[PDB]
């Protein structure tokens, strides 16, 4: 992968490190899982803590977030479409997605 | 760690 925001080579404690002592809740960057290999993490600050959402990779190429128990299956064909969902108040976040935390 | 793990709920 290809867009500014995704940091490839990156830890967590560095991640936490890059959006909390960034100042403002909707920070947030995409960085790869390390629970989930081959995953990814939709991460962004809120109230002094990083709020990780990981994205799997499926079948055909989709993105698929982790969405809870109670919530429809929602996938999305590309990244940026999901970083284009989720930059829009009251989608199933913590908080939107405001400022990319570029590497 | 200062992470929290969360999922998408809407």
């Amino acid at each position: 992968m290809d867009l500014p925001y995704y940091h490839g080579c990156l830890t967590k404690r560095e991640c936490e490190a890059l959006l909390l002592k960034g100042g403002v809740d909707g920070n947030f960057l995409i960085r790869d899982s390390e629970s989930v290999p081959g995953a990814l993490c939709l991460c962004v600050s809120f109230k002094k803590l990083v709020y990780s959402y990981r994205i799997f990779r499926e079948k055909h190429g989709y993105y698929r977030i982790e969405t809870d128990a109670h919530t429809p299956r929602t996938i999305f064909p590309n990244l940026q479409e999901l970083v284009s969902k989720y930059g829009k108040p009251g989608q199933g976040l913590v908080v939107h997605l405001s400022n990319p935390i570029m590497r | 760690s200062l992470t929290i793990y969360a999922q998408v709920q809407k």
